[PDB]
C-alpha cells in the first residue's frame, strides 16, 4: 500500500490516470500497492496537515511520495516535521522537496532524490580539466551555508600532479548597487567563475553582471543551485524520467524498503497510520538502519545514514542559442562521457577576448 | 642509545625504548575522505601521544 | 490601525499581565495610533495539535511576532520548533525566550528565531577567562557526542587556539553511556587535573560515580562543570569542589515578557518610513506570497538597542542571542551553592567566604604532574642504532 500526494492544478486532472498504470508496473511478492491522487491544491498547511493524516486513518498506508510543481522549497521541513513524529518513511521524487535540507531531525525517515553541494560541487571540476580551463575563481554571497562550498574547492587543486590557480571573492550585496559591484566584481584573477546563491537573489546579480558586461561568451559561469550566453549548471537529471517513471521509481524504493524489514520475520508496521489515535510516540527504532542498497535498473540508489542520496547521476546543462537548457555532458559511476565533442580550444563553449591577440 | 644513556642520568628521568611500528620516518599525505591530511611513521607518533 | 502581535504561552495565568503590559503603550513613542493587543493563546498540551491552534488563530488574527516560552512540563524541545516551522514559512520574524539549545541557532533549518537568553554553546566561553585569571594552562574535557556536545567543543577550540594552541585531550562518548569506564582509564594519564564535563541532565550521574570509584574527585583535582550538571538529579553524587555555574534571569518568564514589548513596541515605531509598509497576509485559508518587509523586519529587530530592563543591555549579534548575561558563578562547600564571585561580561570576582577545592584543599591545587618515565621511538639505522 503506497500513498501519492499531488499538489498543483496542472496534475489535477492528471493525477487519475497514472494509478493503475503503476500498479503493474512493479510487482513483488508479499506486497500490495493501492496509489491514490489528491487534487488538493493550496500552499497554507490546512490541507498539508488534516488531508494526509485522514488519509492515514482511512487506507493505512505506509510511504508517502510528494510532489510540486513551483521550486520553492519552503514545504520540506513541514514535511520535515511529520516524518520524525509519525515515523513514516518519505521519500520525494521532484518538485519543492528536492533541496538538501541539512542537518535532518534524529528519528525522521526523510529521504529525497538529490546531491549535497559538495556532491554536485566535485563533477566540475572534471570538466574544468577535460576543456583545459585550469584557471578559475570562486565567487558567492551570503548563503545559509556557504562556508562548506569554500572548503571542497582546494582539496582538488592542493593536490593533482597540474599545479591550479586559485581566487576569489567574499560575499556580494545586490542592494549595494549594480555600478558599485560592476567596480568591485573588477577583482578578478581569472576567465572562470563559480556561482552560488539563491534562486531569487540570482536575478540582480545578472543584471549587474550586465551592467558590469561579463555576461557574453568571452566569459562563462557555473550554476549550482538575463541569462548570459554560455552558462552551465547541474541539475541531476531533474528534467529527465518524464513523469510516469519518476512515480513508477518512487514506488519502486518504497515496496524494496519495506521488503528489508519483512525479510528477517513478519512485521506489519501501523504506528504512523494515525496521527490522534494515540497519545505516545516513543515506540520507534531501526528508522534509517535500513534503506542502505536501493538497487533498480541496473543502477543503484544509495542512501546514507544522514538521509541523503550518495550514488546520483550528475548531469550538467548548457545554455543554447535560443534561450534554453540542454544536456552536453554527463556522470555515471565516474566515466564522464562528453558529447559536443571536445576538439580545439577557445571556439566551443569559450571564446578569447579578442581575435588579435589568438594566433596559432 | 649511547647518548640517551647519557642524558637519561644528567636530567635524571627513565625512559622504555621501542621501534617504530611500521618502520618509515615521517611525511604528510591526504586521506581518501577530502583532504585532512596526517602524519605517518615515526614523525605520526610523537603527535598521537 | 491596530498593531497586534501574537504570542504563545505555558499558563493562561502568566496571560493577565501580558494584556496589561501591552495596555500601557501610551507612554511610549509615537503614540499616534498604536494599539497593543495580546492575542495570545496557551500552548496545547500536545505539539501535534498546536499547529492547528496557530493557522486559524495567530495568523488569521493579523500578527507580526510570536513569544514562545518554556513549557512547564520538562520537555525535551517539543514545543519551540513547530512555532518557527508555522512561522518560517510565512517568514513572519519570530522571538523567543528560555530555549537553552544550540539548535535554534542556525539558519538552515530556524531561519527565524531571536532568543533573548543565551545558550550552552557561549557558556563555554566563560571557562576560557574563568581559568585564565586562575592561571590553568593545559585541559582535558570529558564531553557528550550528540549534537549539543560537539556544539560547545568546536566554540572552546577555537577561543582556547590563541591562547593555548589546542587542549591536551578530548573525550567522547555515547549520551546513553551504561557502566563505561573505559574512557576513564586515560583520565589520570595526562596529568591535567582539570577535567570540564558538558554531558546531559541524567549522565552526570554515571560520570560521577564512576569517578567516585577510582578516587578521582580527591585531593588536587578542579572541575569545572555546565549548568546542566548541577540542576535536577545531577546535585546528587557530586565531587565536593564543582565550580559550575547557574542563570540570574533564566527561569523567570516575566523577567522578559515586559523585556519582549518594549523591543517590539520600539521596533514597530521605526518601521514608520517612506518604504512599503505593507501588512502580513491575512488569515490562512489560502496565501502564498510572503509580504517583502517581513525580512527587513528582522533587520530591524537586530538593530534594536533597548536601553531599559535588565540593565539596559538588551543586545543581539549577528544571530538571535541574549548579550552580556550574568551566570553567578557557583560553589558546592558541603552540601551547599555557596556563591562565590559573579561575571558580566569580564570577570571580576567578589571572593564571599572561601573556595574548598575537591578533597578539602584550602589552597587552590594546581593542575599539573610531570612524569619521569618516558616512551621513545628508535628506527633500525646501521652506524646509529644497531637491532
Amino acid at each position: 500500500n503506497v500513498a501519492l500526494v499531488f499538489s498543483g492544478p496542472a496534475y489535477a486532472a492528471e493525477a487519475a490516470r497514472l494509478g493503475p498504470a503503476v500498479a503493474a508496473a512493479v510487482r513483488s511478492p508479499g506486497l500490495d500497492v493501492r496509489p491514490v491522487a489528491l487534487v488538493l491544491n493550496g500552499s497554507d498547511p490546512r490541507s498539508l496537515v488534516l488531508q494526509l493524516c485522514d488519509l492515514l486513518s482511512g487506507l493505512r498506508v505506509h510511504g508517502v511520495v510528494f510532489e510540486d510543481d513551483s521550486r520553492a522549497p519552503a514545504v520540506a521541513p513541514i514535511l520535515d516535521f511529520l516524518s520524525a513524529q509519525t515515523s513514516l518513511p518519505i521519500v520525494a521524487v521532484h518538485g519543492g522537496a528536492a533541496l538538501v535540507l541539512t542537518p535532518k531531525e534524529k528519528g525522521s525517515t526523510f529521504l529525497q532524490l538529490g546531491s549535497s553541494t559538495e556532491q554536485q560541487l566535485q563533477v566540475i571540476f572534471e570538466v574544468l580539466e577535460e576543456y583545459d580551463w585550469t584557471s578559475f575563481v570562486a565567487v558567492t554571497t551570503r548563503a545559509p551555508g556557504h562556508r562548506a562550498f569554500l572548503s571542497y574547492i582546494e582539496v582538488l587543486t592542493d593536490g593533482s600532479l597540474v599545479g591550479w590557480e586559485h581566487r576569489g571573492a567574499l560575499t556580494l550585496d545586490p542592494g549595494a548597487g549594480e555600478a558599485v559591484l560592476s567596480a568591485q566584481l573588477r577583482s578578478v584573477s581569472a576567465q572562470i567563475r563559480l556561482l552560488f546563491c539563491a534562486r531569487e537573489e540570482a536575478e540582480p546579480v545578472f543584471r549587474a553582471a550586465e551592467e558590469a558586461g561579463l555576461t557574453g561568451s568571452g566569459y562563462v559561469w557555473f550554476m549550482v543551485g538575463p541569462l548570459p550566453a554560455g552558462l552551465f549548471a547541474v541539475r541531476s537529471a531533474g528534467w529527465r524520467d518524464d513523469l510516469a517513471r519518476r512515480v513508477a521509481a518512487g514506488v519502486a524504493v518504497v515496496a524494496r524498503g519495506a521488503q528489508a524489514l519483512l525479510r528477517d520475520y513478519g512485521f506489519l508496521p501501523e504506528l504512523g497510520h494515525d496521527c490522534r489515535a494515540q497519545n505516545r510516540t516513543h515506540r520507534g527504532e531501526s528508522l534509517h538502519r535500513y534503506f542502505m542498497n536501493i538497487t533498480w535498473d541496473n543502477r543503484d540508489y544509495s542512501f546514507n545514514e544522514d538521509g541523503f542520496l550518495v550514488n546520483p547521476s550528475l548531469v550538467v546543462i548548457s545554455l543554447t542559442r535560443d534561450r534554453t537548457w540542454e544536456v552536453v555532458g554527463s556522470w555515471e559511476q565516474q566515466t564522464l562521457r562528453l558529447k559536443y565533442p571536445l576538439w580545439s580550444r577557445y571556439g566551443r563553449f569559450l571564446q578569447p577576448v579578442d581575435d588579435t591577440q589568438h594566433l596559432t | 642509545i649511547d647518548l640517551l644513556i647519557k642524558l637519561a642520568r644528567t636530567m635524571n628521568f627513565t625512559y622504555e625504548v621501542h621501534l617504530v611500528a611500521d618502520g618509515k620516518f615521517g611525511t604528510q599525505e591526504r586521506v581518501n575522505n577530502s583532504n585532512k591530511k596526517e602524519w605517518n611513521g615515526m614523525m605520526g607518533e610523537l603527535l598521537s601521544g | 490601525k491596530i498593531v497586534n502581535i501574537g504570542a504563545v504561552l505555558s499558563t493562561r495565568k502568566h496571560e493577565q499581565m501580558f494584556r496589561e503590559a501591552v495596555n500601557q503603550a501610551n507612554k511610549r513613542h509615537g503614540s499616534w495610533k498604536i494599539q497593543l493587543n495580546a492575542t495570545s493563546v496557551t500552548h496545547k498540551p500536545n505539539a501535534i495539535q498546536m499547529a492547528l491552534s496557530v493557522c486559524e488563530d495567530l495568523i488569521s488574527s493579523q500578527v507580526y511576532a510570536i513569544l514562545v516560552s518554556h513549557p512547564p512540563t520538562p520537555n525535551d524541545h517539543f514545543t519551540p520548533t513547530p512555532v518557527s516551522y508555522t512561522a518560517g514559512f510565512y517568514r513572519i520574524p519570530v522571538l523567543g525566550l528560555t530555549t537553552r539549545m544550540s539548535i535554534y541557532s542556525d539558519k538552515s533549518i530556524h531561519l527565524s528565531f531571536l532568543r533573548t537568553v543565551p545558550p550552552y554553546s557561549h557558556q563555554s566561553s566563560v571557562w576560557f577567562e574563568m581559568m585564565r585569571v586562575y592561571s590553568w594552562n593545559h585541559i582535558i574535557l570529558l564531553v557528550s557526542d550528540d549534537h549539543e556536545g560537539r556544539a560547545a567543543q568546536k566554540r572552546l577550540e577555537t577561543l582556547l587556539e590563541e591562547r593555548e594552541s589546542k587542549a591536551e585531550k578530548v573525550l567522547q562518548f555515547d549520551p546513553g553511556t551504561k557502566n563505561v569506564t573505559a574512557l576513564l582509564m586515560e583520565a589520570k594519564e595526562l596529568e591535567a587535573r582539570v577535567i570540564i564535563l558538558s554531558a546531559s541532565e541524567d549522565d552526570a550521574a554515571t560520570v560521577y560515580r564512576a569517578a567516585a570509584m577510582l578516587n578521582m574527585t580527591g585531593s588536587g583535582y578542579v572541575w569545572l562543570v555546565g549548568e546542566r550538571e548541577i540542576s535536577g538529579n545531577a546535585l546528587r553524587y557530586a565531587p565536593d569542589g564543582i565550580l559550575g555555574l547557574q542563570l540570574i534571569n533564566g527561569k523567570n518568564e516575566s523577567a522578559h515578557i515586559s523585556d519582549a514589548v518594549g523591543v517590539v513596541a520600539q521596533a514597530v515605531h521605526e518601521l514608520l518610513e517612506k518604504e512599503n509598509i505593507t501588512d502580513p497576509p491575512r488569515g490562512c485559508v489560502g496565501n502564498t506570497n510572503i509580504w517583502k518587509t517581513g525580512p527587513l523586519f528582522k533587520r530591524v529587530l537586530m538593530s534594536s538597542k533597548y536601553a531599559d530592563g535588565v540593565t539596559g543591555r538588551v543586545e543581539f549579534n549577528e544571530d538571535g542571542d541574549r548579550k552580556f548575561a550574568n551566570y553567578s558563578i557557583m560553589n558546592l562547600q558541603n552540601r551547599k551553592l555557596v556563591q562565590v564571585g559573579i561575571y558580566n561580561g569580564t570577570h571580576v570576582i567578589p571572593n564571599d567566604r572561601k573556595i574548598i577545592w575537591p578533597g578539602g584543599e584550602t589552597e587552590k591545587p594546581r593542575g599539573y604532574q610531570m612524569s619521569t618515565r618516558l616512551k621513545i621511538v628508535t628506527i633500525h639505522q646501521e652506524p646509529f642504532v644497531y637491532v
